[PDB]
């Protein structure tokens, strides 16, 4: 999660500032492969909800719970990445929706498991890794923006 | 066989299979039911190892 946040912020800084040679493209296409395969992953790739119930009793439940929080952060960082590539591609917004659906699935699973015991962990109300800069950008784009070149893909 | 299903490698599987088949000539069936007990239940942690098998 936190590694990826650094990578894509670094990479956004590398796009915007450094270019205005044959290295960053490695990491770009790595990230794009991670996007397409993280999309078509679902829950028995990571053996989640079924084999380990992320329990704060066992070590293996703790392993899978730590893994799920890592996943949720990875989803969010790749959201930021797919947004950062282009000017408002439809396909990249589909990827972002798929990542969020994965993240939101994991959140409503963990919420049931924080609905059996109490909300004593402050680890699902832990930080997002998204920059505040980013979210400001994102919310301006979501609500106020009505530019027809971006509207079809943001709708 | 352990290495093969951890990596999901078919080459090492084929080697092992032909080796036990030559060793037989019902030792194949003995080794198969031995696999069936706590090897073929979970060859890999992912159940795609069965699909590869």
């Amino acid at each position: 999660d936190y590694l990826l946040c650094c990578i894509q912020h670094c990479l956004a800084w590398y796009k915007n500032t450094v270019i205005p040679e044959a290295f960053y493209e490695d990491l770009d296409d790595i990230l794009e492969s991670i996007t397409n395969r993280m999309i078509k992953s679902e829950l028995e790739d990571f053996e989640l909800d079924k084999s380990a119930d992320f329990s704060q009793s066992t070590s293996i439940g703790i392993k899978n719970n730590i893994s799920a929080f890592l996943v949720m952060g990875v989803c969010e960082v790749l959201i930021e990445y797919n947004f950062s590539i282009s000017s408002f591609s439809k396909n990249r917004f589909e990827d972002i929706l798929s990542l969020f659906m994965c993240y939101k699935k994991l959140s409503d699973i963990l919420n049931e498991k924080a609905g059996k015991a109490k909300t004593k962990m402050a680890n699902k109300t832990s930080d997002s890794l998204l920059s505040m800069k980013f979210v400001s950008s994102l919310l301006t784009a979501l609500f106020r923006d009505s530019i027809q070149s971006h509207q079809e893909s943001l709708s | 066989m352990a290495q093969a299903f951890e990596s999901c490698q078919l080459d090492s599987m084929v080697t092992a299979f032909l080796v036990v088949r030559q060793a037989a000539l019902l030792s194949y069936a003995d080794w198969f039911k031995a696999s069936f007990g706590s090897t073929r239940g979970y060859h890999g942690c992912s159940k795609k190892a069965l699909v590869f098998l």
